[PDB]
């Protein structure tokens, strides 16, 4: 299939600033008929994609003139002048020249804000869960920016990597932060075999990890 | 004359 | 108001078939070409096929030849996508898109809202709901964070509120993840440390598929 690749993957921008997104096809997407069916879409969370640009450079109805599409052959660009809040979401390119028609992998246009360290909270398994033979340890890493973060679980001071599941919110519409949950799921027997449980978060806001810990025997 | 799929919008006649 | 309306979410066992629908209101699908698109979080957007409802001309992406069957019924202004021999890699959101109504150079482009398909042999299972309270050697700051763990349910979704809706600010509910063929999620709420545990905080969890509603008090 003709591969459509977009860069960058993620584009933090301040409102009012310009943004430019690139799309490259692995071979020419000029159609036999002379047209180049390169389209751009914006998809907001929970919504369908919406057409912005068709045939490289033509704005669909209702699309403001701050969006402009350009390019030719195998190299294309979407430019947004004066980014507004309503422009935030994931942008996809698409070629409809050669079957199978294919989409780019997307570029997330995201709003900048001041750096913010996560608030880290660790939660031991509830007595209720220990009753039934499971033990999930939960760590929340709330309200941080930028999105790049690393989370490490340690059990008696040693890193644990199996049985860990992470989940991320979308950027908050009010304060533009991210939040994350990390859950370590153990057998009750495994849980009761160790004493110390630690969630460690590494974020650009400090060289030092944020460490939150508890001891099972307390 | 086989008919390929298209990204062109489908045409409709005028609505008086 | 003018829109394409897609059928509701489907849960189906592997090896079965499903038929999704997309109905136009405010326009005539005889005036549009229809396209179907698949979306998954990790693999992204994929084009399935194209159909001219008026005369039944069809084309499929190679990967959906044999998987997908597109039809349309102009009398009911509806297009359909049948998916056969279902597997887990068919679990996705499916979108229809109509493009047409072009008299000269202007045209209309409409998308359905999407239909979620989940391919699984899991049984409808209510969640186990567990309180998340900070450790007994944890000193309360200005704010305190509490949570609720909602584990081992099927299918999606659940809804989570705090204090029966009275606690709405400072709440995050994280997306579900699969764990052992069931779903798990947590929700967190942050309140002033002066207000807890002196005033009570409860999470309210609802799972419509199992008609289950559960309230869990958060205690130290
Ligand atoms: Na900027
Ligand atoms: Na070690
Ligand atoms: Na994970
Ligand atoms: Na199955």
């Amino acid at each position: 299939d003709v591969l459509m690749t977009q860069t960058p993957l993620s584009l933090p921008v301040s409102l009012g600033d310009q943004a430019s997104i690139s799309c490259r096809s692995s071979q020419s997407i000029v159609h036999s008929n002379g047209n180049t069916y390169l389209e751009w879409y914006l998809q907001k969370p929970g919504q369908s994609p919406k057409l912005l640009i068709y045939k490289v450079s033509n704005r669909f109805s209702g699309v403001p003139d701050r969006f402009s599409g350009s390019g030719s052959g195998t190299d294309f660009t979407l430019k947004i002048s004066r980014v507004e809040a309503e422009d935030l979401g994931v942008y996809y390119c698409f070629q409809g020249s050669h079957v199978p028609w294919t989409f780019g992998g997307g570029t997330k246009l995201e709003i900048k804000r001041a750096d913010a360290a996560p608030t880290v909270s660790i939660f031991p398994p509830s007595s209720e869960q220990l009753t039934s033979g499971g033990a999930s340890v939960v760590c929340f890493l709330n309200n941080f920016y930028p999105k790049d973060i690393n989370v490490k679980w340690k059990i008696d001071g040693s890193e644990r990597q199996n049985g860990v599941l992470n989940s991320w919110t979308d950027q908050d519409s009010k304060d533009s932060t991210y939040s994350m949950s990390s859950t370590l799921t153990l057998t009750k027997d495994e849980y009761e075999r160790h004493n110390s449980y630690t969630c460690e978060a590494t974020h650009k806001t400090s060289t030092s990890p944020i460490v939150k810990s508890f001891n099972r025997n307390e | 004359l086989p008919t390929p799929p298209t990204r062109e919008p489908k045409k409709v006649a005028v609505v008086r | 108001e003018v829109q394409l309306q897609q059928s509701g979410a489907e849960i189906v066992r592997s090896g079965a078939s499903v038929k999704l629908s997309c109905a136009a209101s405010g326009f005539n699908i005889k005036d549009y070409y229809m396209h179907w698109v698949k979306q998954r979080p990790e693999q992204g957007l994929e084009w399935i096929g194209w159909i001219d409802p008026e005369n039944g001309d069809i084309a499929y992406a190679p990967k959906f030849q044999g998987k997908a069957t597109m039809t349309a019924d102009t009398s009911s202004n509806t297009a359909y996508l049948q998916l056969s021999r279902l597997t887990s890699e068919d679990t996705a959101v499916y979108f229809c898109n109509g493009r047409g109504g072009m008299i000269t150079t202007d045209f209309f482009d409409y998308w359905g809202q999407g239909t979620t398909l989940t391919v699984s042999s899991a049984k409808t299972t209510p969640p186990s709901v567990y309180p998340l309270a900070p450790g007994s050697a944890a000193q309360t700051n200005s704010m305190v964070t509490l949570g609720c763990l909602v584990k081992g349910y099927f299918p999606e979704p659940v809804t989570v509120t705090w204090n029966s809706g009275s606690l709405s600010s400072g709440v995050h509910t994280f997306p579900a993840v699969l764990q052992s063929d069931l779903y798990t999620l947590s929700s967190s709420v942050t309140v002033p440390s002066s207000t807890w545990p002196s005033e009570t905080v409860t999470c309210n969890v609802a799972h419509p598929a199992s008609s289950t509603k559960v309230d869990k008090k958060i205690v130290p």
